[PDB]
């Protein structure tokens, strides 16, 4: 009889989500968790926090998972702060809450579904190895996450049995005044056929404009960007070179209601297993004001047990940093027209391309041998 | 037009003093005063901050340390509340090294020296003392990890590797293993950076193993000197202490002057939009948040009441003053002051550990080899 | 481990160096019994000598 | 012209034009950036005058 809440934002198929939640069966776990579907707009984060507190104080609610159609990380940060303050378990299905923060709180209980910084680098290295690439470059902005990802990629490539050729590393800062000439002069020193870029959208657009002004971006250039460089596949800045390769989250094939129902069922099963094993259920005063004395009942057992859960023949165990062990990723490619096309999908460190020969964009002759 | 400011602090006498200072500085564009107290919870404090921002529609919020000994949770709430609207926030007594990465805190300004400068101060002291072999002992924590990274960077800048690094768990009851492992080296410069609780146990374990006699040098910080660590502290230990760290009214005037200069330099720009008073109504990001923060970061102060005021890259107040204290006959007394460039000693004498008047070499020669 | 005896060219050179530089040493064989190689196996994601 | 000048890779380049043309070529080379250390320019007697 654990209180589970579900909040939605914007337009969404509430009937399908309700049917998926009602179709869930947890007779073996004997959790008997209730469902509470509540709709909310995008007014402000304070209103969302007030609604979350009201839902928690409504009828012994011990958990809530919300989804938003926006993309601002401020909502996810406020949700993580509220979860750390109230010491309650909260999860993010998709949307703005699906963003992976860099530094999580120590005394917090939060879990999200998505890939990590090292997972994207590993996927990029696997794609480069599959594409017969043996040379690359390192270029990033002054962001700390990009520098950390570059350092992790360098540490992973250092302890590699196969060969590797690193030309140089670029750490130019675009925030300086009148520093475009120095950046353009330093960009000409690049000679490798592949270059990696990890920055924001505006920084990526500026780098692409500088590369187009230099002229080494038409034929003998290969640019690789992370999932945070694109953000929205529907919108294109019309300044990126054709043929760019970047990774992204599997959202076109994964269904939001089915994933939400699976996550709710996994959370209910984990809560039932914890209540059966530890024989302790945390049910404190779910209030908003005067929450300093609410930390008398420690909830570290629920957070430690939530990193190990499985249901319906699937693995949903998280990590110590708050990231999924086996995430779902896809490969995107740039065609002649501005659009994003699915090239391949990777899962459990296993690549699966939809073409044996990679499309190159008269040369490229075919030679037969016996 | 008229633009008001916001603040949240305790000690209403200091609030009235700051209001009088603001009213006096207004005579040098109309500014108002709006401040409130602190609540006993994080959600209540966030709600009060949102109400104050909706009532005043200010563009900046000043946060100080509360009467609690930690004074770390109060700064996270105001920062998370201001991050939703991309409103800049300036801190007065913020010294925690966890609030350093720009990912967690998007817009946050400090007015004191963080714990990261302690590593640079220790490196400068070791260079002035002609030392080349030191042992860094830091506990597993965010501030400890940041200090260890800063020390490693300062060592690699001079192309000198560390002798031996030992890490301990926060709250370990038994630490004799780390002491026994560190006592099997050839270096004598032991650097300690941890909390005041574990500092007493570390000093007890060092005195029990006879590791505080002649030929040993102990370099600690402000956290290891204050608290209950002075009861079991050993003689000859050299620590650090902030010049104006305890005082909070001296930096308030400099912060108010910097805020006034930023408001004067930002009101003369095009496409400027004031902060919306709809805290609960709208959740949009103010476009005047990043520009104002960038203008305030480069707003170098000519002169103030606490010396030169500047801003580092990741929101840090450089050009700080430190007092080199010395524990002699259970009495702390300054012996020098490091004014950024170098430390000039006074006419007083210093007593090293063990009663040796002469300066110790801080190194040994191993005679047994394997 | 059992105590054994050690002598030869390397032992003579070690004794000569110890008498020349006036230091102390503790000679002991290696448990692996091999010279060593570069263990850069990517299965453990680490590289170290043995 | 600025895009075609970037294709040069040899350490020595020969220029033979007028004074204004030589000045424009030097300005273009300075804007490109490959004229500081690893550049060697040779001009005829009519380029200086």
């Amino acid at each position: 009889s654990i209180g589970i809440a579900v909040i939605l934002v914007g337009t969404s198929d509430e009937v399908a989500i309700k049917d998926a939640h009602e179709k869930d069966d947890f007779h073996h776990l004997s959790v008997v968790p209730r469902v509470e579907l509540v709709a909310m707009n995008e007014t402000d984060p304070k209103s969302i926090i007030t609604r979350i507190c009201d839902l928690m104080s409504d009828r012994k609610i011990q958990g809530v998972v919300f989804a938003d159609d926006t993309d601002q990380e401020a909502i996810a940060q406020i949700l993580d702060f509220i979860s750390a303050q109230t010491l309650t378990p909260i999860l993010g299905i998709h949307g703005g809450s699906s963003m992976i923060m860099a530094d999580k709180d120590e005394s917090s209980m939060f879990f999200q579904f998505g890939p990590s910084i090292e997972q994207q680098a590993s996927v990029m290295l696997n794609i480069m190895e599959e594409y017969d690439w043996y040379i690359f470059s390192i270029v990033t902005t002054y962001f700390p996450g990009y520098q950390d990802f570059v350092n992790k990629i360098r540490s992973t490539i250092e302890n590699s049995f196969v060969g590797w050729e690193l030309e140089e590393v670029l750490l130019l800062d675009m925030s300086l005044d009148d520093g475009d000439s120095k950046i353009q002069n330093q960009l000409k020193k690049l000679q490798s056929p592949i270059i990696l870029l990890y920055c924001t959208k505006e920084e990526a657009t500026y780098i692409f404009e500088v590369a187009n002004s230099v002229g080494l971006t038409g034929y003998g250039y290969t640019w690789i960007v992370p999932s945070l460089v694109a953000g929205d596949t529907d919108t294109v800045p019309s300044e990126f070179p054709t043929g760019l390769i970047s990774v992204s989250y599997d959202e076109w094939d994964y269904g939001l209601p089915a994933r939400v129902r699976d996550g709710i069922a996994i959370i209910t099963t984990a809560a039932s297993d914890m209540l059966s094993e530890h024989s302790f259920i945390p049910e404190p005063k779910s209030s908003c004001y005067n929450t300093h004395e609410k930390r008398i009942y420690q909830s570290n057992m629920l957070n430690r047990y939530l990193i190990n859960v499985t249901f319906e023949g699937r693995n949903l165990s998280f990590s110590e940093d708050g990231y999924q062990m086996h995430p779902k990723l896809v490969i995107i490619l740039l065609n002649k027209e501005r659009k994003w096309e699915r090239v391949g999908k990777w899962k459990d460190k296993s690549l699966q391309m939809k073409y044996y020969v990679w499309p190159r964009m008269d040369d490229h002759l075919s030679i037969v041998t016996l | 037009k008229i633009v008001n400011i916001g603040a949240v602090l305790s000690t209403r006498k200091h609030e009235q003093m700051f209001r009088e200072a603001v009213n006096q500085a207004n005579k040098r564009i109309q500014l108002q005063a709006t401040s409130v107290t602190h609540k006993p919870n994080a959600i209540q404090m966030a709600l009060s901050v949102c109400e104050d921002l909706i009532s005043s529609q200010v563009y900046a919020i000043l946060v100080s340390h509360p009467p609690t000994p930690n004074d770390h949770f109060t700064p996270t709430p105001v920062s998370y509340t201001a991050g939703f609207y991309r409103i800049p926030v300036l801190g007065l007594t913020t010294r925690m090294s966890i609030y350093s990465d720009k990912s967690i805190h998007l817009s946050f300004l400090r007015t004191v020296p963080p714990y990261s400068h302690q590593s640079s101060v220790w490196f400068e002291m070791m260079r002035v003392y002609n030392w080349n072999h030191i042992i860094l002992l830091v506990s597993d924590d965010h501030e400890g990890r940041a200090a260890q990274k800063r020390l490693e960077t300062l060592l690699e800048e001079r192309e000198s590797k560390a002798e031996k690094v030992l890490q301990f768990d926060p709250g370990t009851k038994n630490v004799t293993a780390l002491l026994m492992e560190a006592r099997e080296l050839e270096a004598r410069v032991i650097i300690l950076s941890a909390s005041e609780d574990d500092a007493a146990t570390v000093y007890r374990a060092a005195a029990m193993l006879d590791m505080t006699g002649s030929g040993y040098v102990w370099l600690v910080g402000e956290r290891e000197i204050s608290g209950n660590a002075l009861r079991y502290a050993p003689d000859g230990i050299i620590g650090l202490q902030l010049i104006n760290g305890k005082n909070e009214s001296a930096h308030i005037s400099d912060a108010v002057g910097v805020v006034a200069q930023a408001v004067h330099e930002l009101l003369e720009k095009e496409n400027i939009t004031d902060p919306p008073r709809g805290c609960v109504g709208n959740t949009n990001i103010w476009k005047t948040g990043p520009l104002f923060k960038r203008v305030l970061m480069s707003s170098k102060y000519a002169d103030g009441v606490t010396g030169r005021v500047e801003f580092n890259e990741d929101g840090d107040r450089k050009f700080a003053q430190y007092s080199i204290m010395n524990l002699q006959n259970r009495k702390l007394v300054q012996v020098g002051i490091y004014n950024g460039t170098h430390v000039i000693p006074n006419d007083r004498k210093i007593i090293w550990p063990g009663g040796e008047t002469e300066k110790p070499r801080g190194y040994q020669m191993s005679t047994r080899l394997k | 481990t059992v105590p054994q005896c050690c002598y030869g060219f390397c032992i003579d050179l070690l004794i000569k160096l110890a008498r020349t530089m006036q230091f102390t040493y503790e000679v002991h064989l290696v448990a692996d019994g091999k010279f060593g190689t570069q263990e850069r196996v990517q299965n453990s994601n680490k590289k170290e000598w043995n």
